[PDB]
């Protein structure tokens, strides 16, 4: 039976989505275990407009699993621990000399600018997530234990690997902003490379 | 796939299209229109361009080089090296300078090629910006003979008085998001 | 000692080679190989420990005097391919005998467990159950 | 003054030190004694425009080493230690790092292999029974 | 059609939904009838 | 082993790893996670299939890619990668030689077979993401020789070009000179054939 | 001079044990983290397990069952979960406070890859001449934390659903 | 099979 | 056009105008720090978008197999004879077959597009 390469990260463009860019990744544990969950980094499409909405235009969004609701990706970032915004974007963005892609990456800052705290970006995942949050400890433990387990686990399980899935989500990331300025081709999905 | 290159159009054909015509669907795949020319447009090969500029859908975005917001608080001062000629002769007798004048510039140039090969004019441009965003926007446009076509954009000069005494601290989005927003929204829909 | 214009005799002679060791279906043989020798083991092994313990047994004191029971399973076996009989009498099966009765071609499957009993009276045993 | 004061002296002295990645194998055989006190010598060599660094094993513990140096401007490093009495301390502050590389490259393979046989060693597999278990 | 120089009497359109809202329920009897021709008889079948 | 080995061989950890000077240098990617970064790519990459055509600590079945243009080496040692042989070109010439065919030639009582030839380096397995970034002649003695310049650069060699076909389409004799759909119908006619 | 070919060559010596374990402290460049002005700085083991593992179990643990409540409610409560973590400092993060509150704050985080295959000394220089080598017990990576105004979590939630913040945002900063 | 105007 | 980071916070600064002195300040929204702004750009959007490829393009790429090679046109910088030549590679690059050719020969790293 066929099936489409786990522990890699593949960028597709969706027409019918909103997001103009979809960029996903299937991880599994090593194959020893558990079911392969897939986290998508996405990016809205510039065809919404508004008064703020077409200042930032397009902004980058994250479906991390079991969480209901699409999360900005700063917040994830610093739910993660990475609090400042220029080491955010140190893991996003590789050369910072490069003005396109910090462009790129300036809209989705200003929409997260409100969360400026580890604590409160892990509540917030756990707020937004699918299963119900009774107060605002069991929240953030919950979340924590979402970004520990559920989302990226090939990078890492346990044994305090934040920073590992920092640097694999800003690559999932990086790979998003490099097709959306178009200096790499869009992944296809029929290539044998990628059908394990 | 298998029809000619002498349509010169992306034309349904086949299948498909039977389905469009039998579902009736509100929204056909491709959409097309025929038009024929009344009189000497169809004889003449430059009036049916003119024509075609009339009917084609025309945007800044198409015929904008690049855009930059600027901060100069001076318009005499003329940060930008290359605007200090017109700068200065639209200032020897300033226009709306008496109400106030807006500190944040947004400059746009216009490609030349696409501005041609449209027949648009620099001061059918301004008008056309300036209708349709009032007296709120204040253009500055070159001369054709200048090598590179400058369009300089500035918030009203009486909503940069406010013209209120109270003067409400609300500030919504200060003046260069509000420029922004503005480069957007004459981007995506001048309909020049 | 390069080969021109003896190709088609080499090539077909190297693709031989490739045929006689490796057969067509050795994709679906080397897979089930490493099922069994490796994944099987490895499932096993990768199952956490079961900890067991009563739920504060008889009333008394109860200072950690329930019982604690671990199980950890280790050491898979696989017998050859074995039909039992009505008799109760292990005997090999052959595949062609699998088709003619209509019976599955399968292999006992045997796993050392070691079991631990900690009942707090300051001395646990670890009792090995051998090829369960 | 306090139990969770840092003492920042090595700091205010500016003392610097060297930091190595050093294999396994070398680490293994000071390992084996660690207590005799000695395990090698550490010869720097400096020419005109040119500094070479290399370690010499023991003759003992063998019953060339080069070092390759690397630049620390892209990231500070220092060094502090938990003393048993609940004295944190400072060191001093890394000033240069080192990387140790084998000397061997084909016969140092071997080694290698050994040690990664070693490493299967705690690996089990499922095992082969010729009579079914009674 | 409004536009100057473009003949109000032959500009024709594909999407049949737009004859409809302007020229009318007749207009779109033969409009249908001209594309479902076309469709037929663009390999050169012929349908009575 | 083979994260071992790149350990051994120069490759800084992320964890270690400053974060400007990613920039500058390739990225390691094992079985999809990024293990590190190298700061020179082409000998390490020269190293690993050295090391697999030796079959010392890479097996065969692992595929090393890198990706000049984006700067990314790419080791997969997952399972389920579909890999067909190929023989290896260096410089323009092929390294299966004469020696490799006559021992070939005798495989009775001289226990030479293609796990020999994979071992000499001779052959490799190749998946389609490495085929990405591999030139190869169709055949070799053609390709190979200089003419015309085409590509002086070829990596590897088909064995033959026949065995593109599967079991089924295997049987059909002259296949070249049939329509497709013809060669496509007689594989389904050819298991419903009686024997 | 000498200078231009000084060999310099010097024993190595590698105790079986020290007193004090040794850590590595790594600080990110582009912190500018500086030491004149640490006049005095507290390292210690978090306390984050307020927030998420333990005194969180405080009052329904203290309400008071008891006799054969007490029984089932222990037991009730070990069998729905399994036995909540509680504190282990030595497998807990460190947290630095320099000069007091007033000073920055960092937070260290042991490096989760282990060095299986590799092994990390520091060389300090001693009057006797000779290097010593000590192994590297853990590795910190710490990074600071702003001693600015927090958004309260609360507070934080409802400019959130307020995405569309068409006023400045620095304004609304500046009001909390 | 024979071009683009054609078939496959 | 590039985007500064705040010394104090380690975050973004936005743009900002000190009324009283019309002076251009980048100004982080969370810790009080103000610049003053040299470059006095605050967005800056090229349409047209016409960037030239030849800084993207990596000297690496000679090493390739699989690219075409040209002896025909000899290196700028050194003479070499060698050079990979190959076409945008790029989305977005909208209509241009240009060959950017590389030299190749060690450590060169020549770029130019003829
Ligand atoms: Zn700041
Ligand atoms: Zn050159």
């Amino acid at each position: 039976q066929e099936k489409m390469a786990t522990n890699t990260v593949y960028v597709f463009a969706k027409k019918d989505s909103k997001y103009a860019y979809t960029g996903e990744c299937r991880s599994c544990l090593e194959n020893s275990s558990r079911p392969t969950s897939t986290i998508w980094v996405s990016m809205l499409a510039r065809g919404g407009q508004g008064a703020k909405k077409s200042a930032i235009g397009q902004r980058i969004v994250a479906t991390l699993p079991y969480i209901k609701q699409e999360v900005p990706i700063i917040i994830v970032f610093r739910a993660l621990g990475f609090v400042s915004d220029r080491d955010i974007l140190e893991h996003i963005i590789y050369d910072f000399e490069d003005p396109e892609m910090m462009e790129m990456v300036k809209p989705s800052l200003d929409e997260a600018f409100v969360i400026q705290e580890q604590n409160v970006a892990l509540n917030f995942i756990g707020s937004r997530g699918a299963k119900p949050g009774v107060t605002k400890e069991k929240r953030i433990k919950y979340a924590k234990e979402v970004l520990q387990k559920e989302m990226l686990p090939h990078v890492g399980v346990s044994d305090f690997c934040e920073t590992k899935k920092a640097y694999f989500l800003g690559y999932m990331v990086h790979r998003l902003l490099l097709a959306a300025l178009g200096r790499r081709e869009l992944d296809d999905r029929d290539h044998y490379g990628n059908k394990r | 796939f298998h029809y000619a290159g002498v349509s010169a159009k992306n034309v349904t054909l086949g299948v498909p299209r039977l389905k469009e015509l039998i579902n009736i669907s509100k929204k056909p795949k491709t959409p097309s229109l025929t038009v024929f020319l009344l009189g000497q447009s169809a004889r003449d090969a430059e009036r049916a361009k003119d024509i075609l500029c009339r009917l084609e859908h025309t945007t800044l975005r198409k015929v904008t080089a690049n855009t930059a917001i600027y901060y100069d608080p001076n318009p005499q001062s003329t940060v930008v090296a290359e605007d200090q000629e017109w700068v200065n002769v639209y200032y020897e007798m300033p226009d709306f300078d008496v109400a106030r004048i807006s500190p944040w510039l947004l400059r746009v140039e216009l490609d030349r090629k696409h501005m041609t090969d449209r027949k648009l004019t620099m001061e059918q441009i301004a008008e056309k910006i300036n209708a349709g965003f009032g007296d709120d926007l204040n253009c500055i446009f070159n001369d054709d003979n200048a090598e590179k076509l400058v369009l300089r954009i500035r918030i009203m000069n009486s909503d940069e008085n406010k013209m209120q005494e109270e003067e409400e601290v609300v500030d919504k989005m200060d003046d260069d998001v509000f420029l922004r927003c503005i480069e957007s929204n004459m981007l995506t829909d001048m309909t020049l | 000692e390069i080969t021109p214009d003896l190709w088609q005799e080499a090539c077909w002679i190297v693709i031989s080679s490739y045929f006689d060791e490796k057969g067509l279906v050795r994709q679906q043989l080397d897979s089930f190989d490493e099922f069994i020798q490796m994944s099987v083991q490895r499932i096993v092994e990768d199952a956490p420990p079961i900890d067991l313990q009563a739920e504060a047994q008889h009333a008394s004191g109860e200072v950690e005097e329930p019982p604690r029971y671990l199980l950890k399973f280790e050491q898979i076996y696989l017998s050859k391919p074995t039909h039992w009989e009505r008799d109760g009498a292990p005997s090999p099966m052959m595949p062609n005998e699998a088709r003619l009765r209509n019976l599955t071609y399968s292999a006992p499957l045997y796993v050392d467990i070691t079991k631990t009993v900690i009942k707090e009276g300051e001395e646990q045993l670890q009792t090995q159950h051998q090829k369960t | 003054a306090e139990r969770g004061e840092l003492d920042l002296t090595g700091a205010k002295q500016n003392t610097g030190v060297w930091l190595v990645k050093v294999p396994k194998y070398l680490s293994q055989q000071w390992a084996k004694a660690s207590g005799r006190g000695e395990v090698g010598k550490l010869r720097i060599a400096k020419t005109q425009g040119r500094t070479e660094v290399s370690f010499t094993l023991n003759e003992d513990l063998a019953n060339e080493h080069p070092f390759v140096l690397q630049s620390v401007g892209g990231q500070t490093l220092t060094v502090f230690t938990e003393s048993s009495s609940d004295k944190l301390s400072l060191e001093g502050i890394v000033v240069q790092r080192a990387e140790c590389r084998p000397a061997a490259s084909e016969n140092y393979m071997r080694l290698k292999r050994l040690q990664i046989e070693e490493s299967s060693k705690p690996v089990r597999l499922s095992q082969q029974l010729d009579k079914v278990v009674t | 059609l409004s536009e100057k120089d473009v003949d109000p009497v032959r500009t024709t359109s594909n999407d049949i939904v737009e004859i409809f809202t302007v020229l009318g329920i007749e207009a779109v009897r033969k409009a249908l009838e001209r594309e479902l021709y076309h469709v037929i008889s663009f390999d050169g079948s012929y349908v009575n | 082993p083979i994260l071992e080995f790149l350990e051994e061989w120069s490759m800084e950890n992320l964890e270690e790893i400053s974060p400007a000077a990613i920039a500058d240098a390739t990225k390691i990617f094992v079985n999809g996670c990024w293990v590190g970064i190298h700061k020179d790519p082409e000998q390490l990459m020269n190293t690993l299939r050295k090391l697999r055509r030796q079959m010392d600590i890479i097996v065969s079945e692992v595929s090393m890619i890198r990706d000049i243009r984006e700067r990314e080496i790419r080791i997969y040692t997952d399972a389920g990668r579909i890999c067909r042989p190929l023989l290896i070109v260096e410089k323009q010439k092929l390294l299966l030689k004469k020696r490799h065919i006559d021992q070939l030639k005798e495989r009775e009582y001289n226990n030479y077979s293609w796990q020999d030839l994979v071992a000499s380096g001779v052959v490799e397995y190749i998946d389609t993401l490495e085929e990405e970034t591999v030139m190869l002649a169709m055949t070799p003695d053609d390709l190979q020789e200089k003419e015309v310049a085409y590509c002086s650069t070829y990596t590897h060699c088909e064995i033959h070009p026949s065995m593109i076909l599967g079991v089924c389409a295997s049987i059909i004799p002259f296949p070249d000179h049939n329509q497709s759909p013809r060669n496509t119908y007689q594989s389904a006619m050819g298991k419903q054939a009686m024997g | 001079g000498p200078s231009s070919q000084n060999v310099t060559e010097y024993v190595v010596r590698v105790p079986k044990n020290t007193t004090k374990k040794y850590n590595i402290m790594a600080f990110n460049a582009a912190d500018k983290v500086n030491f004149a002005t640490w006049n005095q700085a507290r390292l210690e083991r978090d306390l984050s397990n307020k927030k998420i593992y333990q005194e969180e179990e405080m009052p329904e643990s203290g309400a008071g069952s008891e006799f054969n409540r007490k029984l089932r409610e222990e037991a009730r409560r070990k069998k729905y979960g399994i036995v909540l973590k509680e504190f282990r400092p030595e497998d807990q993060p460190w947290l630095l406070r320099v000069n007091g509150k007033s000073g920055r704050k960092f937070k260290g985080i042991k490096k989760g890859g282990v060095t299986e295959n590799t092994s990390y000394y520091i060389f300090t220089q001693c009057p006797d001449g000779a290097f010593e080598a000590f192994p590297v017990h853990n590795w910190y990576n710490f990074t600071p934390l702003a001693r600015h105004r927090t958004l309260t979590a609360e507070e934080a939630e409802e400019e959130w659903e307020r995405r569309n913040k068409v006023l400045n945002h620095f304004s609304i900063m500046q009001q909390r | 099979i024979w071009g683009i105007g054609c078939n496959p | 056009v590039g985007i500064r980071f705040c010394q104090e916070c380690n975050n973004m600064l936005y743009p900002k105008e000190d009324k009283e002195n019309r002076i251009l300040l980048y100004a982080c929204r969370n810790c009080d720090y103000q610049q003053e702004a040299d470059n006095s750009c605050i967005y800056v959007n090229k349409i047209t978008h016409e960037v030239d490829e030849l800084t993207q393009i990596i000297a690496d790429v000679s090493q390739d197999p699989t690219l075409p090679r040209t002896e025909d046109h000899p290196c700028q910088k050194c003479g070499h004879k060698e050079a990979v030549f190959f076409q945008s590679h790029s989305a977005r690059a909208e209509d241009a077959m240009r060959l950017y050719y590389v030299c190749t020969a060690p450590h060169c790293g020549h770029r130019w597009t003829e």
